[PDB]
């Protein structure tokens, strides 16, 4: 019992680990493209108008 | 004389029955402690991986 729940709970806290570095990551990354995407579009929108 | 025979013959394997049971008993024993250390070794092992 101890060693398939110890299994089975370290495959699965890695994905909880996996899924949280991609959490925060994706939330960093996320920002970086809001602002990439705004400073883009606004520009843009500045040369188109 | 070999009534004297079945005797001590019946005799010997009466101890060898209980010698036998005994030691498998001391077999469950050190099969119980030896669970017990395998089971904190899980821990570890588990906690390892």
């Amino acid at each position: 019992a101890v060693e398939s729940t110890g299994n089975a709970k370290a495959e699965a806290e890695s994905r909880a680990e996996a899924a949280r570095i991609e959490g925060e990551g994706s939330v960093l990354q996320a920002k970086l493209k809001a602002q990439a995407l705004a400073i883009e579009t606004e520009a843009e929108l500045e040369r188109v108008k | 004389t070999n009534s004297q025979e079945a005797a001590a013959k019946h005799e010997a394997q009466r101890l060898e029955q209980e010698a036998r049971g005994r030691l498998e008993r001391q077999k469950i024993l050190d099969q119980s402690e030896a669970e017990k250390a395998r089971k904190e070794l899980l821990e570890l092992e588990a906690m390892s991986m």
